[PDB]
């Protein structure tokens, strides 16, 4: 039913056959799928008002 | 960049500008507060190199740009200027003293060598830099930065004499226009998944800047990820 091949597992950033998992920084939400930020300026996000 | 837009303050806080000789000759991104990755053809010559984070108008301080001098220079071992100057286009700087993260000093996300080629073939990329505004012209004073399509492989080989190695890409318009230049190699190319921006690539080279029918050179980040990730350790 849920395999990385299809939606990346609905994983938003890495996947593992599912196991859901995200870069350094980056805490796996209470969904499992999501990626939230575990330190204040973790990498590739833009903080600063656009 | 050629035919690109001013990006506003932060919006890509993993960009640095080198300064040697010549001020602004070639950018970088932030691998962590003690590194830099850039091309190696802008280092090469293993010259004294400054680094600045938080940039945003190079001839205006803001208040949020820092300064690092540079302790060492790795190119990475393929790398040979005198057998090709563009080909392992890859360099690691150390900073003397490490940056402080904030909102205008933040690293770029590198993921692992399949998902870094995943992101790639999402086939757009974001490139910055304070390179030539046009073919032979003046340089930007604020950071610049456009969005450009990846080239297959196949019209990528047509449109050059040159050797491009499979673990170089391609990527820009069919008609020219916007492109990357003189003075942005080194810098970064990203990948934004959902809202994160990944490592994709390294701008390295090209023939005349926004030209049709010529596209720029960029070299791919997942065949080096575990030798970033490596020299990089903190
Ligand atoms: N057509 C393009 N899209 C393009 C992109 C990057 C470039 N980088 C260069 C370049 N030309 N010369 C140097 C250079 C930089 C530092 C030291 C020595 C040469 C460069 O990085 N031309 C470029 C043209
Ligand atoms: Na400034």
């Amino acid at each position: 039913d849920v395999t990385c091949n299809i939606k990346n597992g609905r994983c938003e950033q890495f996947c593992k056959n599912v196991v859901c998992s995200c870069t350094e920084g980056y805490r796996l939400a209470e969904n499992q799928k999501s990626c939230e930020p575990a330190v204040p300026f973790p990498c590739g996000r833009v903080s600063v008002s656009q | 960049v050629v035919g690109g837009e001013d990006a506003k303050p932060g919006q890509f806080p993993w960009q640095v500008v080198l300064n040697g000789k010549v001020d602004a000759f070639c950018g970088g991104s932030i691998v962590n507060e003690k590194w830099i990755v850039t091309a190696a053809h802008c280092v090469e010559t293993g010259v004294k190199i400054t680094v600045v984070a938080g940039e945003h108008n190079i001839e205006e301080t803001e208040h949020t740009e820092q300064k690092r001098n540079v302790i060492r220079i790795i190119p990475h071992h393929n790398y040979n200027a005198a057998i090709n100057k563009y080909n392992h286009d890859i360099a690691l700087l150390e900073l003397d003293e490490p940056l402080v993260l904030n909102s205008y000093v933040t690293p770029i996300c590198i993921a692992d060598k399949e998902y870094t080629n995943i992101f790639l073939k999402f086939g757009s990329g974001y490139v910055s830099g304070w390179g030539r505004v046009f073919h032979k012209g003046r340089s930007a004073l604020v950071l610049q930065y456009l969005r450009v399509p990846l080239v297959d492989r196949a019209t990528c080989l047509r449109s050059t004499k040159f050797t491009i190695y499979n673990n170089m890409f391609c990527a820009g318009f069919h008609e020219g226009g916007r492109d990357s230049c003189q003075g942005d190699s080194g810098g970064p190319h990203v990948t934004e998944v959902e809202g994160t921006s990944f490592l994709t690539g390294i701008i390295s080279w090209g023939e005349e800047c926004a030209m049709k029918g010529k596209y720029g050179i960029y070299t791919k980040v997942s065949r080096y990820v575990n030798w970033i990730k490596e020299k990089t350790k903190l």
